[PDB]
């Protein structure tokens, strides 16, 4: 009965991403003065099965220049990671509750940079060598963030388990405690999940499909079905960190519901992002978080050090 | 009010198209359910609704029809429909249809409007309608 | 039965392909004005399915705008040598069909045909963006009025 | 029963054709895929002059507006008679993956092909593609040939990077056939 | 990413709209004009209306 | 006349509520909110787009297109073989060798255009002294080849044979204006 | 207008609410009625350990009533 | 835009390649429902830059990616020849509308957008409000024009109306010969500077007595500027070379010819 | 016309201006279809008299 | 185990999706399709040279916080301590003798993409 959870888990996961390439089309398009799909479906509900069924028809490129190995490795590797979040992802009990059920995450969520790595390195491209090095200095940004926006949350938290937060959070929202962190974290869930008003990595514009350009159809939706499913998770978790839906245990079904209405705002709140902004040209992003938020960071990392302690806030471990 | 004035005006639209079979055909087939002024239904069903409350280009749009010239144009649907006296309406060159402003005939123009004919039969080849400008031999039949 | 089976995954094979096909980032000229206003709030592709994808490996489709010059003739061939090949072709213009203006001068290949092989033409010199929206509704229909899966079985 | 049918016809007997796209450099090329080569009898005894594509067409093209060729048979052959194990070890120089024989008879060679015969798409191997690469053997005795039609036939020396450049790996994609080793061909 | 040297190879879209006015006559010119600056179409036929 | 566009820096000495009027657009990147209402000010617009078979936008009577052969309204192919409609097309493009046509009259046994080529100018249809040659409103008339777009005579007579209920109504809208 | 928006997100709305409230449904079929009873620190283990010494293998039950 | 392709499709024929302004004057005047069209475009294009002005004008990552990009100084410019807007984006007060009006712009009040510190967006600045100078001078043109004629009165150089050469001879003459061979321009040559959008659009004819040209020559702006991507590529890197291409009003067609 | 006046006051407060009144999307201001037929001006010069072309 | 059902799962869900990829599509793979692509072009040089980066200092900087990062990890036990007073302290000097860590390379011209 563990595999019908699963079944459970992944088919409304891949059936939703789905729906967020739809979603994605549209919410730009009214912005944009312009309807997105309206004709394959009744109002475009059934466009990304065109598009999936169309892209797993056409030649997966398995270009003359390459490393044929990692080629197929990192769509593996990249659908396997962002899917395989989901495990622990709290809904008010998890598939697999886990102690430390986030640092799961981040060095998972790490690993999602080399599908992009291993990727542009073995198709021989300059405009993939480039989005694979546009990864490079872009994780070096963040990923120092990502901890500290996560720890000093989880500090005046105690154990690193996701399901805890639900009790903290059995009266309050975190997110007025701590809006700064949750300001650098929306950022440091925009710059992981390279989906961006600062992509810098499949860049159209400058790189064209970069880390992604000699790849075609086939192991192409890998990335899409990858992205688009991760840019889920990193709403999601600010639907548990930040922003406490309700527990009440006798209707858990009202958490969940609840957990929806709040992650399709932070999932619909990437989506002006993208039809509003602008890139960081690569040298900014990397000053623009190394200068204003670390520093920014370490004084709110210590504040809630001095928070308990000058109080008594002290989180059990329970 | 007001909130459901919405939906007060948003329920005809689909009790509106006849029933079920004619709200599902116009749906799937055209992607929009508005109630319209008919001022249409030409030869070979076309009915060219009309709505001046829309904007410049949605104030008039046409509703094809299926058995056009043996083609099934049920889900084939083409803009090289739509025959010389309305195209001059529907593009919204002229204010007024050919009902009330209707054109002169001259006993050439043609009844029966063809579609695009682009890559079956009944299509285009060209010539060289030249009358072959050249004139070689006439050999006899008489030996010697 | 076999060939109503087949027929209909014919059909519905293709329905992928005419829906959701992404031309591709070209341009060169003029008649690239209006394939953005084919992007544009009035003639939407979007909402035909159809997506600008900067890459040919991720498209489905050329759309040639503009005088295919002698030096860009590498270029195009290159390029179109580089999607899959359900791979289709659409040569907006008189520069591309046949070389309009400029057929008679010397850095211009008198057609796209010389080079790479077309599905539709579409003429005009800037096409309407409403023209060429009916050339890629034309191309929509064209390739569902193939029969890629009957004539394997029946063979 | 053509020429009991329509007489005066020309009729070309090409020997096996190699090209882009061919089927037969890339059928011994995509031997690769498995552990080696499985070529009968160490490859000796399958004695082979293969011809270029553009040669057999230049030489059609040719015989249909030539005088002569009113009913004269043809055999579009080719140079440099080749030797089927050097014939294939040139291949995987030139393709520069590996080379190893695994000798067969016909008891199984024939049969495996009747495995990958059993498929619906275009089949790998036959019964009998199995057979014409070892049928293959002949002398040139009395035909006309491309040179009394037109052509001056082209060698496999010299265009071969142009069918087998792709059945390399970086490391190897750029090899210039001043490197690798020429075949030996026998007169017989 | 830093540039150091650019070589752009503008040539790509020659034609020869210089050579194709020495045998056209002026009306029949004209619309070469909308082609140079493809976006901007009035200002040029605005300009070779005035040197005539 | 000129106006400066970016000219404003003079230090006034800023005082403490000019500062978190500055510190509050930095720390709380304000200035972007401003963009982001903007673009939810227009998903709640009207998208201006239009079912285009069923919707096709709007023209005017002199919009130039397909060309056709228009006719007397008692037959009699209007073309006079003039060949002042070749010695203007810029494109180089209709060939319209004629002979006497056993009437004693005057017309085409050639006519041709192009369509690959013919640049869309209107130098035709204004040269014309006789009104045969126009250039129609049609814009669907794509193809799946090329040799659909050379438009010789035949295809082009009828197809003034079609359109002449909606040409002659452009024209007789126009005919005061040229 | 922007309404067309709602079924691709009430559609997407009935499709992460599943992984929530079937986790739970899932959960008390298997354990009986209960949650599913993680066990973070070494003593919660003993417990169940203990529970599933005391019944059937399944540790889900027994309780007060045998002395 | 396509709401002003509408506004030659009602004047010309086609949206966007419309042959309208010839050495004779203007073709073909305007219909009876097309400044009031304008007048009703013209009232509500002013707010649509306020509705882009805003998005961009303001931002750190617009004004934190052009700024202090392609600071080509003011006289280097000149040496390299832009003429248009790279370099009256530098400070160069210069416009060929307030020195060298050429058509009405003599009686057309406007100002000529100058912006000091030339750096990708300090010229965006200048070519955001050559849009308003410009809407501006729509007020004008829309309210005073003279109710006259629409080309050059000469038929040896504008052809006669398309009904004054059915009962008139001469007319018939002239329309015989200007639609086949042209009016027989006389030996010279000219350099007319025109100001584009992007720049000084230039034409050098050379005349004979013929009906045909003798060489004309076109001076693409942007046959310059392109020729500046080297130099305002110096420090900058591949993120933000690929915004100087943009601040130069690049079209690969009057380049190319 | 789509706005049932709960929307407009968003959409007028999210950008920060009134576009109720300076809308982009075309009703009925518009000048129509169908203009009365014009009488264009002869120029100058068709005055039948003092009109040689050797003076202009 | 029970996450051993989760996780041969998804690589069997991407590995069964990614053989029905490239033996489900009827490929044509001749020659200049699988040569890479530079913009409809020859490459010039060979796509594997040396790239120069120029963030070199700043990646190490990385390189020594992510021990830094990993060494904060255990703050939310050892508030759990009897002391917290000396994790007071010694929470305060590992904070702050980073920033003086990070204000002398942002002084120093570090992260800044020699140029
Ligand atoms: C199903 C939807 C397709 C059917 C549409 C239809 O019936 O005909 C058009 C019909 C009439 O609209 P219209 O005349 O074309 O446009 C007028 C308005 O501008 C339409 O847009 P509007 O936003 O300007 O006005 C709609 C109205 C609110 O409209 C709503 O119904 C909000 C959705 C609530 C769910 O706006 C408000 O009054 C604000 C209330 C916000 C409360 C939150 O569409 C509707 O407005 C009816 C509402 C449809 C509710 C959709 C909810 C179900 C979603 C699908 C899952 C099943
Ligand atoms: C005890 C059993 C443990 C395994 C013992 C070692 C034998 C296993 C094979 C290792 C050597 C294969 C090899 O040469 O690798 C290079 C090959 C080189 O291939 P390539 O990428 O250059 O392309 C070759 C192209 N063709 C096929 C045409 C020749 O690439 C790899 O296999 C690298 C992946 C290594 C796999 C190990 C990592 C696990 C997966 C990561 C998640
Ligand atoms: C879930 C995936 C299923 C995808 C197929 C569902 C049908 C798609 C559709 O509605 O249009 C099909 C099409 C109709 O849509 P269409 O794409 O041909 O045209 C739509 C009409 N316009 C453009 C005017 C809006 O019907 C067919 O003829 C396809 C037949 C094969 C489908 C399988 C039948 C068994
Ligand atoms: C939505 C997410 C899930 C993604 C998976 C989508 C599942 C639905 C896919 C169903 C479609 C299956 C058939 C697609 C095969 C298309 C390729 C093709 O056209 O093959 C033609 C070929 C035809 O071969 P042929 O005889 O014409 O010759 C081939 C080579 N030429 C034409 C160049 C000479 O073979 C087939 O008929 C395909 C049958 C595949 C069935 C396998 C199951
Ligand atoms: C209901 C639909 C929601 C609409 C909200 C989208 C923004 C549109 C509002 C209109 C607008 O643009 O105002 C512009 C205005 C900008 O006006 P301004 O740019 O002209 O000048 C600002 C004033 N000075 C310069 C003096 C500082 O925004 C504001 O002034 C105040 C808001 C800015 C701060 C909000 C963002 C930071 C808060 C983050 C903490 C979490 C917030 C809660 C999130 C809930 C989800 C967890
Ligand atoms: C295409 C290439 C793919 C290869 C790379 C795949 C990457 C997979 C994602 C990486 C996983 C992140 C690291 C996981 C570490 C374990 C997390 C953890 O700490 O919790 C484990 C948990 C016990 O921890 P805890 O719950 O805190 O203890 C209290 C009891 N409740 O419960 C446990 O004890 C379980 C711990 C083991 C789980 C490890 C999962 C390994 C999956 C197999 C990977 C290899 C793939 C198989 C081979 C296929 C060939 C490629
Ligand atoms: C009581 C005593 C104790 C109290 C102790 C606490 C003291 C108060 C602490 C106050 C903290 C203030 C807030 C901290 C975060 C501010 C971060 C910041 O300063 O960002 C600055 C940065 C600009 O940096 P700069 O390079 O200098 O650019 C200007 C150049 N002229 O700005 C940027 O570049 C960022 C731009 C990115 C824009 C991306 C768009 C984001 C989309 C928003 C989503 C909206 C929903 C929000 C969801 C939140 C998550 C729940
Ligand atoms: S056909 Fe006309 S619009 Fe198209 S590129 Fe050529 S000149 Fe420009
Ligand atoms: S100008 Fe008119 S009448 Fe004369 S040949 Fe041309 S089409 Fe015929
Ligand atoms: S419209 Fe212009 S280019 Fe086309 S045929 Fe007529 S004169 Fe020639």
């Amino acid at each position: 009965m563990f595999f019908i959870n699963i079944l459970t888990l992944l088919v409304p996961i891949l059936i939703a991403m789905a729906f967020l390439t739809l979603v994605e089309r549209k919410i730009l398009g009214y912005m944009q003065l312009r309807k997105g799909p309206n004709i394959v479906g009744p109002y475009g509900i059934l466009q990304p099965f065109a598009d999936a069924m169309k892209l797993f028809m056409k030649e997966p490129m398995r270009p003359l220049t390459t490393s044929m190995s990692l080629f197929i490795i990192a769509p593996t590797l990249s659908l396997t990671l962002a899917l395989s979040l989901w495990v622990p992802l709290p809904m008010p009990h998890p598939l697999i509750n886990l102690n430390l059920g986030i640092l799961f995450i981040l060095a998972t969520s790490s690993l999602s940079v080399y599908s992009i790595l291993w990727s542009g390195w073995a198709s021989n491209s300059k405009y993939s060598l480039f989005g694979a090095l546009r990864a490079v200095a872009q994780t070096i940004s963040y990923e120092v963030t990502m901890a500290i926006i996560l720890l000093s949350v989880l500090l005046m938290n105690g154990s690193y388990s996701l399901q805890t937060l639900i009790t903290t959070q059995e009266h309050m929202w975190l997110l007025l405690p701590a809006w700064p962190m949750a300001m650098m974290w929306f950022i440091s869930t925009l710059a992981e999940t390279n989906r961006a008003p600062f992509d810098l990595t499949e860049g159209e514009s400058e790189l064209v499909s970069g880390f992604n350009v000699e790849y075609a159809a086939g192991p192409f939706a890998l990335f899409f079905m990858a992205e688009y499913t991760n840019i889920i998770l990193m709403n999601a978790l600010t639907t548990i960190i930040f922003l406490g839906p309700l527990y009440y245990i006798n209707l858990p079904e009202l958490y969940s519901t609840n957990f929806m209405m709040e992650a399709l705002l932070l999932s619909s709140t990437f989506l002006w992002i993208r039809a509003s902004y602008p890139r960081f040209r690569y040298d900014q992003l990397m000053h623009l978080l190394w200068k204003n938020f670390l520093p920014l960071t370490l004084a709110l990392c210590m504040w809630h050090i001095s928070l308990p302690i000058f109080t008594a806030g002290v989180p059990p471990y329970m | 009010m007001e909130l459901v004035e919405v939906l007060k005006r948003g329920v005809q639209q689909v009790t509106g198209h006849g029933g079920l079979r004619g709200l599902l055909r116009v749906f799937f087939r055209a992607n929009d359910i508005r109630i319209g002024t008919l001022v249409g239904e030409d030869k070979y069903g076309n009915k060219y609704y009309e709505d001046n409350k829309q904007f410049f280009g949605r104030h008039r749009w046409v509703i094809y029809t299926t058995e056009m010239n043996g083609k099934n144009t049920f889900w084939d649907v083409d803009g090289s429909m739509v025959p010389p006296e309305w195209h001059r309406w529907l593009h919204c060159m002229t204010d007024d249809p050919p009902t009330t402003n209707p054109p002169t005939a001259r006993k050439f123009i043609w009844t029966n409007h063809k579609f695009n004919v682009s890559a079956t039969p009944e299509q285009y080849v060209p010539y060289s309608t030249t009358r072959k400008k050249i004139h070689e031999w006439v050999p006899p039949s008489t030996p010697y | 039965r076999a060939e109503y089976v087949v027929t209909k995954l014919d059909d519905l094979i293709n329905w992928a392909r005419r829906s959701s096909l992404w031309p591709m980032t070209f341009g060169l000229a003029c008649c690239a004005v209006e394939m953005m206003h084919m992007a544009a709030p009035r003639y939407d592709m979007d909402r035909f399915g159809v997506v600008f994808r900067a890459s040919p490996r991720q498209a489905d489709v050329m759309i040639v705008a503009g005088t295919l010059t002698n030096k860009m003739a590498p270029a195009l061939r290159k390029v179109y040598d580089q999607m899959p090949e359900p791979r289709y072709v659409v040569s907006m213009g008189s520069c591309a069909n046949g070389g309009g203006y400029y057929h008679y001068s010397y850095s211009v290949v008198r057609g796209c045909d010389r080079i790479v092989p077309v599905d539709i033409y579409v003429p005009g010199c800037p096409p309407t963006a409403e023209a060429l929206l009916y050339g890629i509704l034309q191309l929509q229909r064209k390739i569902k009025r193939e029969q890629k899966l009957k004539i394997w079985y029946r063979r | 029963e053509v020429r009991s049918v329509f007489p005066e016809a020309i009729i070309i007997r090409p020997s096996d054709i190699f090209g882009r796209e061919d089927r037969f450099l890339n059928h011994f090329a995509n031997y690769r895929w498995f552990l080696a080569v499985p070529l009968v009898s160490l490859g000796f005894k399958t004695v082979k002059q293969p011809v270029y594509v553009a040669d057999v067409s230049k030489g059609i093209v040719n015989a249909t507006k030539d005088p002569d060729a009113v009913g004269k048979t043809f055999a579009f052959t080719g140079p440099n008679r080749y030797l089927l194990f050097h014939l294939v070890k040139y291949i995987f120089g030139m393709t520069h993956r590996t080379f190893i024989p695994y000798p067969l008879p016909l008891f199984v060679y024939s049969w495996i092909g009747k495995l990958f015969g059993l498929s619906p798409f275009e089949p790998w191997t036959t019964k009998d593609k199995v057979e014409r690469i070892h049928i293959s053997d002949v002398m040139p005795t009395d035909l006309p040939g491309l040179e009394d039609l037109g052509v001056q036939p082209t060698p496999l020396e010299l265009k071969s990077i142009e069918v087998l450049r792709r059945h390399r790996t970086y490391r190897w994609l750029s090899s210039e056939i001043e490197e690798t080793k020429p075949a030996k061909t026998v007169n017989y | 990413e830093m540039v150091r040297k650019c070589d752009p190879h503008i040539g790509l879209l020659h034609r020869g709209t210089e050579k194709l006015i020495e045998y056209k006559t002026y009306l029949q010119a004209l619309p070469y004009f909308d082609r140079l600056d493809y976006v901007s179409m009035m200002c040029n036929e605005q300009a070779y209306s005035i040197a005539v | 006349t000129y106006k400066y566009v970016n000219k404003k820096e003079q230090e006034s000495e800023v005082d403490m509520k000019s500062a978190t009027d500055n510190a509050a657009r930095i720390l709380m990147w304000t200035e972007l909110i401003r963009g982001l209402g903007m673009t939810l000010s227009y998903l709640f617009r009207e998208p201006a787009t239009i079912n285009y078979p069923f919707e096709k936008g709007p023209l005017s009577p002199r919009f130039r297109g397909e060309h056709a052969l228009r006719r007397y309204p008692s037959g009699e192919e209007r073309c006079i073989a003039c060949k002042l409609c070749e010695a203007i097309c810029p494109a180089q493009a209709i060939t319209i060798e004629a002979e006497p046509r056993a009437d004693g009259s005057r017309r085409t046994t050639r006519y041709d255009i192009d369509m690959t080529k013919c640049i869309y100018c209107g130098f035709c249809q204004e040269a014309c002294p006789v009104d045969a040659i126009v250039e129609g409103p049609n814009f669907e008339f794509s193809t799946e080849t090329h040799e659909e777009l050379l438009y010789n005579k035949e295809k082009l007579l009828n197809n003034g044979d079609k359109w002449e209920a909606e040409i002659a109504a452009n024209i007789q809208a126009d005919y005061l204006y040229r | 207008m922007w309404f067309e928006i709602l079924p691709g997100l009430a559609i997407m709305g009935v499709c992460l609410v599943i992984p929530g409230v079937s986790t739970a449904y899932i959960h008390k079929f298997t354990n009986g009625g209960k949650e599913k009873r993680v066990a973070r620190v070494q003593y919660q283990w003993y417990l169940m350990e203990r529970d599933r010494r005391i019944s059937g293998v399944n540790r889900y039950y027994v309780s007060k009533g045998l002395e | 835009r396509e709401k002003m392709f509408e506004f030659y499709e009602r004047v010309s024929g086609a949206r966007m390649h419309a042959a309208y302004i010839r050495p004779g004057g203007v073709h073909q005047d305007l219909p009876l429902g097309l400044l009031d069209d304008i007048y009703e475009f013209s009232k509500n294009f002013s707010l649509r830059i306020d509705e882009v002005e805003e998005m961009l004008t303001n931002n750190r990552i617009w004004r934190n990616r052009t700024v202090d990009i392609g600071v080509v100084t003011a006289e280097d410019a000149l040496n390299y020849g832009f003429s248009g807007v790279m370099l009256r984006g530098s400070g160069i007060q210069w416009d060929l509308r307030k020195t060298q009006p050429y058509d009405v712009y003599d009686q057309v009040e406007f100002d000529v957008p100058i912006g000091s510190r030339g750096d990708c967006y300090d010229r965006y600045l200048c070519r955001v409000e050559e849009m308003r100078q410009s809407l501006r001078i729509i007020e004008q043109c829309l309210n005073k024009m003279p109710p006259g004629e629409i080309k050059v009165d000469d038929a040896k150089v504008s052809p006669p109306k398309r009904a004054e050469m059915k009962t008139s001879m001469e007319s018939l003459i002239h329309h015989f010969k200007l639609y086949t061979e042209g009016y027989q321009v006389p030996p010279g040559a000219t350099y007319t500077a025109i100001e584009a959008p992007k720049g000084e659009f230039g034409v050098y004819l050379v005349s004979d007595g013929s009906s045909r040209p003798y060489r004309c020559k076109i001076k693409a702006p942007g046959f310059a500027h392109l020729a500046g991507l080297d130099k305002m590529s110096k420090g900058h890197m591949l993120a933000d070379v690929v915004a100087i291409i943009g601040t130069q009003d690049i079209v690969f067609g009057e380049i190319d010819r | 016309a789509s706005a049932t006046r709960v929307i407009q006051k968003l959409r007028n407060w999210a950008s920060g201006q009134d576009l109720q009144a300076k809308l982009q999307l075309r009703y009925q201001e518009i000048a129509k279809r169908t203009q009365p037929p014009p009488k264009l001006p002869v120029g100058p010069s068709h005055k039948l008299s003092n009109n040689y072309y050797c003076t202009r | 185990m029970n996450l051993y059902t989760v996780i041969f799962i998804n690589i069997l869900l991407s590995l069964t999706l990614i053989l029905v990829a490239f033996w489900l599509p009827q490929m044509n793979l001749y020659s200049e399709k699988a040569n890479p692509y530079e913009c409809g072009f020859d490459p010039t040089s060979s796509a594997r040279l040396p790239f120069s980066m120029k963030f070199f200092l700043v990646a190490i900087t990385f390189l020594l916080f992510d021990l830094e990062i990993a060494l904060l990890l255990p703050l939310p036990w050892a508030i759990q301590t009897i002391k917290t007073s000396t994790m007071m302290i010694m929470a305060f000097i590992l904070v702050t003798i980073l920033s003086l860590g990070l204000a002398y390379e942002w002084t120093q011209k570090g992260l800044e993409w020699t140029e």
